[PDB]
DNA sequence: TTTCTGTCTCGTGCCTGGTAATCC
RNA sequence: UGCCUGGUGUCUUGGGUGU
DNA sequence: GGATTACACCCAAGACACCAGGCACGAGACAGAAA
């Protein structure tokens, strides 16, 4: 699929560490996945993520949530969690922070959640 | 005979594969081919193989010899005595056989070395072994005006360099080709640098890296033919200059050698490859001896 | 390519062989194309493994 | 401690000069780049080390050797201090102070925050 | 001295192309790369930049009837075989037929007079490393199941020794992954095995 | 050179007016003067000023 | 006035150093 | 067969956004 | 006397060794001078 459509990959990255840039490659359905290899996918449903707003006052602010993609510009919430971060939408900011392992992924699903 | 080694080492496309079999190979032969039993002493030596020497009629030896110095007795004490001294006789000859084949194998060893010493002799006497080339109406041993043009690879971006030298060896004027060697342009300046600034070289020769020079010496062949560039006769069918492939070894080792640097301090290396090309088409022999050290790691 | 070991000046040394992944191309046993750096298994013999590192016929 | 922290070491009597990965420089514009300040305290630091030594083998009148000396401890010490109470900092030619080392590594913006 | 040596063909095209007519010649393989394909040819250049052309008799099989452009594209190098050379110009032709690029082994022209040469030693060690070509591994099988247990037939025998009529044991099956002997007790010290040939195996671990 | 498109500049370095850009794109295009090299061995005009 | 030229002025170039609380 | 590019200042200051 | 005074984010705008003076290489013009 490529890294412009949705579903899709950014990067191939070998065994030996070397990166596969899937923008810059000709032939990307020429390619084989070996196993071990890892594949920098796009961010999909159900990713756990880390969702954090300033100031963090308490161990509440930062809160880990499922990723349901949508269209538009703007994150959006249950209002129900607008409490602990003391957030409201009249132009609020907060902050995503995405894991990038196994260990991290369920150390947010089963402690952070 | 292959050890283990020997045995997974020798590979089709080994050069040791030609005797990874052999078997009762002549020795009288060997010296007409010393290099077989060079390779075959190096594959030895790299603990691969093992070279055996044995005679088919060992046994016909033993025998005489033992003919010779057996008794004549019938009795069993004569038995005795004959069986000893054939046991004795046997465990000498298991002592004499090594030393022998040492002898032999350095013998053979030596043989070999001599020929292939006398080979190599001859190779070099032969590479060696040219006079500069003779311009037409004149005699042989005269030293022509050359001109050498190069570009080295032809990639995109690659400029036919030019230099010329007199009879006396020294530089006469370096000159740049800017343009596609193909464009109308590349063939007019050359045709005004070789008739306008009275150059006259009386050979001009074409080399590079690759097969991309092959494109430049036909343009020039037929650049040569086209506008009838005869060599300049000092005071009449006037004979057209000659245009030819030149040998680089010496040139490509000329271009990195510090000795050019010393000589041009501020000259490109395609001008030094192209200096030494004239060079050695003006006198090979001083060329190779220019190589010093070097001239050992030529190809002879 | 032979196996052996030389002991040479910089100066003798002709030059280095720049070659274009264009021209420096291995093909394997089964046919399939094999890059730089790729790792490979010797079929047969020690049957070694190891990084290519330059290839060259 | 006599391993480890001996009390004549607290004078320094040779200087560790750190590599350009710690002072690296800056390209200000297409042309010029830009000395890094600890660059230019290390130029003078050796600039007065090399007035000393010139001074001293030449001739010696104690006056010029005390104004000299005193010079090379000022920048020594600014070098590593420029907010010593008591005397004025080190300047740069454009007026601002000259960023010690000492003040790297303090504040909210230091190494350590 | 003798005059000027002027270079042949031979001797320029070992000097151009740094290979010499030895080593390229007929009947060799090289991996040259595709550089344009077309309907009728395709031109492809070798290793040292010698241009090569194959008529469409051979970039395909004979018996094959696809097209050269959907089996072969730009930029996939492939094996041919060298036909014809043109020394004088550097052109060769080449061949993609599996008769050449694979029944071309044994290129080298060593006698192998059985005088001079053991063949008998070569072809036994032929067999030696073709046996052991032949030599693989195996490993055991792990299955999750309450009546499945890692034994033998006759351990499984007689771990239904002690269990009454009907009980039920399941073990790995000695004719492959794909099959399963299942024990159970027939009679005091009797007892059935029973062969069951998986099929749409996920695993080879899998039921 | 930058990574984007010199493709919508005029001759004279300036984009013109009526153009649609996007990010990347370049609208002006300026050059400055370097030191040449010893490309000058064998270059055919073709190298870096 | 014709012709060879001198020799010092001068353009182009460059080195390198002078120059606001509070609190303990 | 003519063949494709990732590399981005620093230091101050000022005005703003959300608590 | 010393040390420290919430968190995060955005954008724009103005400054960043200059210089001058003494030492060298090359050149050239307008005037000397023989004929
Ligand atoms: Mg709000």
């Amino acid at each position: 699929n490529g890294p412009n459509e949705h579903p899709g990959a950014k990067y191939v990255i070998r065994d030996n560490g070397d990166r596969i840039d899937l923008r810059y490659h000709k032939r990307a359905g020429d390619i084989v996945l070996q196993y071990g290899w890892k594949v920098e996918r796009h961010l999909m449903d159900d990713d756990p993520v880390l969702f954090n707003r300033q100031p963090s006052l308490h161990k509440m602010s930062m809160m880990a949530h499922r990723v349901k993609v949508m269209p538009y510009s703007t994150f959006r919430l249950n209002l129900s969690v607008t409490s602990p971060y003391n957030a409201d939408f009249d132009g609020d900011e907060m902050n995503l922070h995405v894991p990038q392992s196994e260990e991290t992924r369920a150390e947010l699903s089963q402690l952070c959640a | 005979e292959l050890t283990e080694r020997g045995k997974l080492q020798i590979e089709p496309e080994s050069p040791y594969f030609d005797f990874k079999y052999a078997k009762n190979r002549p020795i009288s032969a060997l010296t007409a081919t010393p290099d077989l039993y060079l390779r075959m002493i190096q594959a030895e030596n790299d603990g691969l193989v093992n070279i055996k020497v044995e005679l088919p009629m060992l046994s016909t030896v033993v025998d005489h010899f033992y003919n010779i110095l057996k008794s004549d007795g019938t009795s069993e004490i004569s038995e005795k005595w004959n069986a000893l001294r054939n046991d004795a006789w046997k465990q000498s000859l298991d002592k004499l056989i090594p030393l022998v084949q040492l002898n032999v194998k350095e013998s053979i060893r030596r043989d070999c070395e001599r020929v292939l010493y006398f080979q190599v002799k001859n190779s070099f006497t032969k590479k060696i072994d040219q006079a500069p080339y003779q311009p037409p109406t004149y005699a042989k041993g005269t030293i022509p005006r050359v001109l050498t043009l190069s570009f080295g690879e032809g990639n995109r971006g690659d400029a036919v360099l030019g230099v010329f030298m007199d009879d006396s060896g020294d530089v006469k004027s370096q000159i740049k080709f800017d343009e596609d060697f193909q464009s109308r342009d590349f063939s007019d300046s050359l045709t005004r640098y070789i008739k306008s600034n009275n150059i006259n070289p009386d050979i001009i020769g074409i080399s590079g890296f690759n097969i991309h020079t092959k494109k430049l010496f036909d343009k020039v062949n037929e650049l040569v033919n086209e506008e009838r560039l005869t060599i300049e006769y000092d005071n009449s069918d006037k004979h057209l200059i000659r245009v030819i492939y030149v040998n680089d070894e010496t040139a490509r080792l000329y271009q990195h050698s510090s000795k050019s640097s010393a000589e041009y301090p501020n000259r490109p290396q395609l001008a030094k490859y192209c200096i030494g090309l004239a060079k050695y088409i003006q006198s090979p022999l001083l060329e190779y001896l220019a190589l010093d050290e070097s001239m050992y790691s030529l190809h002879i | 390519s032979d196996g052996k070991l030389l002991s040479l000046p910089p100066v003798s040394i002709y030059s280095k062989l720049n070659l274009n992944p264009n021209q420096q191309i291995a093909i394997d046993s089964n046919g399939v194309e094999v890059k730089v750096g790729d790792t490979v298994r010797e079929f047969t013999g020690e049957r070694r493994q190891g990084t290519i590192l330059h290839v060259y016929r | 401690n006599e391993d480890y922290a001996r009390p004549e070491w607290m004078i320094i009597t040779v200087l560790p000069v750190p590599p350009p990965q710690v002072r690296p420089s800056i390209a200000m514009d297409e042309t010029t780049q830009g000395q890094d300040d600890l660059t230019h305290k290390l130029s003078d630091i050796l600039k007065a080390n090399i007035n000393v030594q010139k001074l001293e083998m030449d001739g010696s009148p104690q006056h010029i050797i005390n104004e000299v000396e005193q010079l090379l401890q000022f920048h020594v010490a600014t070098y590593m201090d420029n907010d010593i109470a008591g005397q004025p900092q080190a300047l740069q030619k454009s007026g601002r102070p000259v960023k010690a080392i000492r003040a790297r590594l303090k504040g909210k913006e230091g190494r350590l925050r | 001295r003798r005059d000027f040596h002027i270079l042949n063909e031979a001797e320029i095209f070992q000097l151009l192309t740094r290979e010499t007519v030895d080593s390229f010649r007929k009947g060799m393989v090289i991996p040259v790369y595709v550089r344009k394909v077309e309907s009728s040819y395709m031109s492809v250049s070798t290793q040292s930049l010698i241009a090569g052309n194959i008529q469409r008799q051979d970039i395909l099989e004979p018996n094959d009837r696809r097209d050269p452009r959907e089996v072969y594209s730009v930029g996939q190098t492939v094996r041919a075989c060298i036909l014809d050379v043109d020394y004088y110009n550097f052109k060769c032709q080449l061949s993609l037929l599996r008769q050449f690029t694979e029944n071309q082994v044994a290129g080298l022209n060593v006698n192998r007079n059985p005088k001079f040469w053991d063949i008998e030693s070569e072809n036994r060690d032929r067999q030696e490393e073709i046996d052991k070509q032949r030599e693989e591994s195996r490993e055991s099988r792990v299955i999750k199941h309450p009546f499945f247990h890692n034994m033998k037939s006759k351990e499984a025998e007689d771990y239904l020794a002690a269990r009454p009529v009907g009980d039920v044991v399941i073990r790995p099956s000695s004719k492959g992954s794909n099959h399963i002997t299942i024990s159970w007790k027939v009679a005091p010290q009797l007892y059935q095995h029973i062969d069951v040939l998986e099929e749409n195996k996920d695993d080879a671990n899998a039921i | 050179l930058k990574h984007g498109t010199y493709e919508k500049l005029d001759e004279d370095g300036l984009i013109a007016p009526g153009v649609r850009v996007s990010g990347d794109d370049i609208i002006i295009g300026k050059t400055t003067p370097i030191p040449p090299d010893t490309e000058e061995l064998g270059q055919r005009t073709k190298y870096h000023t």
